[PDB]
DNA sequence: GGGGCGGGTTTTCCTCGA
């Protein structure tokens, strides 16, 4: 597994939107419970949904797969990830619906040999014989660090007008600035492996042949998420992003690094990784740390400089 | 006394809205989630009212509705409006800010009242022009 | 026995679901009675069922048992815990149904030597000669702390759309944020011990041989629950979890630590443990405390740093 | 793709105005988070919107296209970039509205042959059969450098608000998608003319950046003409996605060069070139072309 | 009673907002309210919809002879014409209604039930006249 | 006019029962001992009818039984039902609630009529399917 | 000068024994 925690600093930002009231475009906000010296409090803070990150990751994976010759679905060739949920998608792609439960595996393989997106991000088919496949990449909401007693985030509204020589043209846009943090998980040991239980079906040999390329493409696709290519309204509200801290852990056993809420979350996660490897009878545990804010790290830890080096090391 | 304070804040917001012809400050007040947003609107609306006072376009008066009631006359863009009631005192602003520090709900209550005052006055003014 | 009380802080959460209305997915809510300075009040607060926690614990136990070579049932090998309730499960596994009451013990042993899950989590068989086995791990609903006059929890709805080039695709998802608390109990002195009264039956020697490994696996399985690997909708709504306070008590006599509702629930439970050991004529009483919020603890109490150290200490 | 980061030094300018209160004109301000030894601070700083920069760029593009011979729309001939959004604009221009999805592509092509601005800058049509075309040029807000523990920016009143600061901003432009339909469907007549005019359109789009890089933008230039001066500029031309580091830290050329090299290594790139203009005597590195002015940069990009 | 008159005027406001917006969502929210927050939010949102209809001259006060003149509100929506008989609430009616809600949220359910009855009767009559023509 | 109001309320209850395939609202109406229970059912049945209207599964029509009579067509689970008569007006609901405030007996009368309408229609529909 | 449009969810299971 590959589990990562990343901290970003973004200023003058609007990438996620919600329903609008009047001539005002609103930014997504969520409640958070924060601990202060006086107890516990509830606050409302701007956030960014994880679905945008998933869409960006899937689009980058589509581009990489098309460049490298891996098969891509007809509907997924266009950036519309309906996958194989409805019958119209099946009719367009040309895959017969499953007949009974025993045929479900076959259907899964037929879906899995045509689109890498269905293999990596999972899919669902609802009907007489429903078929499920959980996504192999897991993300979450982007929340600013809940450090100290003051939340380092702010939101405001801005005024804009449209010019016209014959007045008969005024709108408002919400803009936020914060220090975001988010974590991600990706298990590469289950890529190109069927999930529905059953008997062997012809076509698994091709999946075994393409497993290495699929894993390499899935690992490469994380560069877009780690770089900052996500969100909307980038034509006129391009944000200013800067990486501050990054922790990546590669293990053969389940593990979850500490959230990037406290200033000391690298030493703790390294110690927890060592103890978890000791207690769970593991055989592989590696850590990579990128630091640009001069906080405590620890000892015996590999230190990188950019994200491309991390991607190359993960691929190798 | 809390309801009287909220009512006087609502009168201030309604006067500022009718004078500026803009709902933007009332929208900001009713959507406030922090004391910062509420306090910023309380300043900006009073700054608009101050300009109307200096121009003699906003004035306190009494009106017979058979006893005399306190009112505020507002002249905007050749329209005349009359808001019935008092404007808030400095003590009302301070006590209202203390109520907001306990519960931002009171900003929504004042905003809802202010919009009701402004809507009723705008409807009556449009009806008299149509007649 | 091992009894624990744990406090968690979770933000932007949706792990448990209930019936849906229209295009809205709802979060489980329950009534709670809370005491304020004005008396007693009834409120509706989001909660999380304990069955999800039990499923996560059993899945982790299955994984550990398969890794360590302990036997695992055929149906339980797949993550479907029907156990041995119906006749179809018995036919699939290949175990004859009990004939009379006197044979029941034999049947229990046959169930107990094939699946560790049936041994630890208990099971039920209904028929002419019903067989019962109570679970050795006890959990409860996850409720936020009822401290003070204001409940530190919030719930809201979020808006989502599905993209399509040919409109003919809109849904809502409930998201909550709270400070959860929950308690658990596990009696390891009855693991790998038959519960039905009767005479000795061949096959108990193997159970006695495997008792130590079964106890070790059961203790190890608590790491998933104490870490935060439970609940659904983790693909796109991965939550942010952070441990705040944990109390664990190991005793030779029945005991129940105080619920994590008041700020001072460690000193009270330690004093109660001492007095209970004094009054009940016990011979073993140990306590472990993990604190990260700077609340009162007491004196003469072992203080840990992470959860892996606690697991290692419990195993040793 | 052509990406770039630029640093400017502006003294006594009022280029973007917002809602006025009383007899005072207000300069646009935005919050920013700054890191200091004692912690974090939230500061209000003047800023300039990107829509003004887009307007200036599109006006320069219109002028250049008219001077060259490329087609320009009726309304767009006047400096009013409403484009093909409402039915009135279509009626004035004389283009039939789309009937269904199948015809959408055709409609796009038609618009794409009547206005170069609608092609480079994108457009949107709302109705029974909505149509879209994302802009090929991307800009952002202009913010002063957030370097050190002090923000080099001042704002004062004179009533009119006047500011001074050391601004920075980044831009992106994808020239590989110009003169290319963005909708999926069967080929339709007229694409041959687009293929013919692709080169001229790309050249004009590249030339249009000189206005922005020179300092021809903003309002209130009649009486408050600013004094601008270029300090540092980095430009990168590649064949794969890339973005240079923001011009906040004193050393952002070396980092972006190293990242460009490693990105070419990882993403199986074929072309990657960088141009640097330096006048403040900061670290640069090695193996980089050094120019003297923006005109040489434009000429090299065109070549 | 004056309480019934206030509830009836609130029901007229909800019915006008429903007929103009063609959406039951605000009436559903009002009739299911368990707090003063939900009621007050609907009272704002419905008046904001009515304000747009007033500014567009699609909502207007009138009198209709049903042989005395009764106060009414004309609503034009999507080429349909509706007439709601009665007054819209005053600012004092909204304030007195909010005080009634602070005592018992039952009054929001009563107003919602009346509003849906007004809207249903008007929609049924409008569909019948279109079928005859 | 009281009997006409009760008959129109009974038609509404019968339409809601035939569309929902649930007697629960009619049971609640006929067992009501307070205005609260009656009013709650009057809302819930109209909310069910509103969904059937929006789905075009409930529609007003005329039927020749040799003059045209007003009727309501109901489509539920592939069954087609026709209730003869009008649905209540807002005034009928208000006048019926006033009758309930005097005597809750009228809810029992309307419930008994509604169940009679629904039973006769269900019996006729089952007989035609058996033939 | 007080915006416009397209979307308001699809399966699967409704208790077993003394």
């Amino acid at each position: 597994m590959i589990s990562g925690s990343v901290r970003f600093l973004v200023n003058l930002e609007s990438l996620n939107g919600v329903e609008s009231i009047g001539n005002l475009t609103k930014h997504r906000t969520a409640p958070v419970v924060l601990k202060t010296s006086t107890g516990y409090l509830v606050r409302y803070v701007p956030v960014i949904s994880g679905e945008a990150l998933a869409h960006a990751y899937q689009a980058s994976l589509v581009d990489i797969a098309k460049k490298e010759g891996l098969p891509v679905g007809s509907l997924s060739s266009q950036y519309e990830f309906i996958k194989f949920s409805t019958d119209e998608a099946l009719k367009i792609e040309g895959i017969k619906e499953p007949k009974d439960y025993n045929d479900a595996r076959r259907f899964e393989v037929e879906v899995m040999l045509k689109d890498v997106i269905a293999d990596v991000g999972g899919f669902m088919y609802a009907g007489g014989a429903p078929v499920r496949r959980t996504s192999r990449i897991k993300l979450g909401y982007m929340i600013p660090a809940l450090r100290g007693d003051e939340i380092p985030a702010q939101l405001e509204a801005q005024f804009h007008v449209r010019f016209s020589n014959k007045p008969v043209a005024i709108f408002n846009v919400e803009v936020s600035s914060a220090l975001y943090t988010f974590s991600f998980e990706l298990d590469e040991d289950l890529i190109a492996v069927p999930s529905t239980f059953g008997e062997k079906v012809k076509g698994e040999e091709e999946l075994e042949r393409q497993k290495a390329k699929r894993v390499k493409s899935a690992i490469k696709a994380l560069y877009s998420l780690l770089s900052g290519n996500f969100g909307g309204k980038r034509s006129r509200f391009l944000p200013s992003m800067k990486l501050m801290s990054l922790v990546v852990t590669k293990t053969d056993f389940p593990f979850m690094p500490e959230p990037a809420h406290d200033d000391d979350y690298i030493k703790t996660t390294i110690m927890r990784l060592g103890k978890a490897k000791g207690v769970l009878n593991g055989n592989l545990a590696k850590a990579y740390v990128i630091n640009n804010e001069g906080i405590e790290v620890g000892e015996g830890v590999t230190v990188l400089s950019t994200v491309e080096d991390l991607v190359v090391k993960l691929e190798e | 006394e809390k309801e009287n304070i909220i009512g006087r804040i609502a009168n201030l917001l309604a006067v500022g809205f009718l004078y500026s012809e803009s709902p933007t400050l009332v929208d900001r007040f009713a959507n406030a989630l922090s004391k910062e947003a509420v306090t910023k609107v309380l300043y900006d609306v009073q700054r608009i009212v101050q300009m109307g006072i200096d121009r003699s376009e906003i004035a306190t008066t009494t009106i017979t509705i058979g006893k005399d009631y306190p009112a505020v006359n507002v002249n905007s863009s050749g329209a005349k409006y009359t808001v019935v009631g008092y404007l808030p005192t400095s003590q009302d602003i301070e006590d209202f800010l203390r109520m907001i520090e306990e519960d931002v709900y009171y900003a929504r209550k004042a905003g809802a009242l202010a919009m009701s005052i402004a809507n009723r006055i705008k409807l009556g003014s449009k009806q008299s022009k149509s007649e």
